[PDB]
């Protein structure tokens, strides 16, 4: 009656503190350390799926473009989507100022070249595809979390604040500091 | 007596430079541009849970041959 035989790949304290962190690092607050991290679980859930992701900074040369790549620009704290037009040029698709332009983004370049589409079904399609991507990437940073640690450290440390240090406690404690 | 060090970005990417004890963090800044195209200004670097400032050399944090840096740029907008 009672459970003789144990098999456990997680401690229940652990998760706990695993969902306090995540939560802290405010995920949906792009202009703090969550506004890091979600281009970084971007990329590694369009890999996974056999997809490129590319991000160009501000005015920048652009020395060879991949067109079977998803390609983003981020000057001013926006992300809007580039292409190509008239056999060579370049040029940059606008999106929403809003908090979710990175989401905007991607989901405009899947439009303008019908690039393949590595989220989403059809349970969905009363949501916007912007949401149902923000929400894989929220569920895949959540459950690759221990692939992502290093970088988070990385991150909060960058901030130089007391709001990021007191989460890098916790995340040193979770790594097993001691 | 030159040394190879690797340095990390968070996405993974690794690129190897060839340095000096005595170089400047700013120093290994441009190294990283000659490689990469990241403009000084734009690079924060991490070493044993320390940024990595100018006007200080590599020695001061006793980084050894074959250690690794991270290299933090910022991506955010939204």
């Amino acid at each position: 009656s009672p459970q003789s035989v144990f098999s456990d790949s997680v401690s229940s304290s652990r998760l706990e503190l695993k969902k306090q962190i995540i939560k802290a690092l405010d995920l949906d607050y792009w202009q703090g350390s969550g506004g890091e991290i979600m281009p970084l679980v971007l990329i590694d859930f369009y890999k996974r799926h056999n997809i490129n992701i590319n991000i160009y900074l501000n005015h920048c040369k652009v020395n060879n473009f991949d067109k079977k790549a998803i390609n983003l620009i981020n000057a001013g704290n926006h992300y809007n989507a580039l292409t190509m037009n008239s056999r060579g040029n370049i040029e940059r698709i606008d999106v929403p100022g809003d908090g979710n332009c990175l989401y905007h983004a991607v989901v405009k370049s899947h439009q303008i070249t019908r690039k393949p589409k590595p989220y989403g079904n059809e349970l969905q399609k009363d949501k916007p595809e912007w949401c149902i991507l923000k929400e894989s990437l929220k569920t895949h940073f959540d459950k690759d979390f221990d692939q992502f640690v290093e970088q988070v450290k990385c991150i909060l440390i960058s901030e130089n604040t007391h709001e990021a240090n007191k989460i890098l406690d916790k995340v040193a404690q979770y790594s097993g500091v001691k | 007596g030159p040394m190879q060090i690797f340095v990390k970005t968070l996405t993974g990417k690794t690129i190897t430079l060839e340095v000096e004890p005595s170089d400047t963090i700013e120093n290994v800044k441009a190294k990283i541009q000659d490689k990469e195209g990241i403009p000084p200004d734009q690079q924060r670097l991490i070493f044993a849970g320390k940024q990595l400032e100018d006007g200080r050399t590599l020695s001061d944090y006793n980084i050894q041959k074959e250690s690794t840096l991270h290299l933090v740029l910022r991506l955010r907008g939204x």
